[PDB]
């Protein structure tokens, strides 16, 4: 994690380089499963969502 | 008959495009159903099994 190899003519030796963490981090959002569970009951609204399924208010 | 291919019967013809929200079934979970879902594809003839699985997965 956090390492990549740079291969090209700009370097004498293609090597693994430890990249420092960028600041500020871009909004890297990947949904995680479990914490959404065990949170009582979630009730989405459906009129609007099936309305969007029909390309009405997309 | 599960695909309702004989629309000559009135019961097969009573399902309209308005009857779409409830075909999803357990869409939110009866407000108390969990969502343990078992699509028991046992008695279905094989030549439509792939079609049915594709339908459900794409839906």
């Amino acid at each position: 994690a956090g390492e990549c190899l740079v291969v090209g003519d700009s370097t004498p030796i293609p090597s693994i380089v430890k990249l420092e963490l960028p600041n500020p981090e871009p909004r890297s959002q990947s949904i995680k499963f479990h914490k959404k569970w065990s949170e009582s009951w979630r009730t989405p609204s459906f009129e609007e969502v099936i309305m969007r399924w029909r390309k009405e208010n997309g | 008959e599960f695909l309702l291919l004989n629309q000559d019967v009135e019961e097969n013809s009573k399902y309209r495009t308005e009857h779409f929200e409830d075909i999803l079934k357990q869409f939110m979970g009866y407000l108390d159903r969990s969502n343990v879902s078992i699509i028991d594809l046992s008695g279905i003839p094989f030549e439509v099994l792939s079609i049915t699985i594709s339908l459900i997965s794409r839906l």
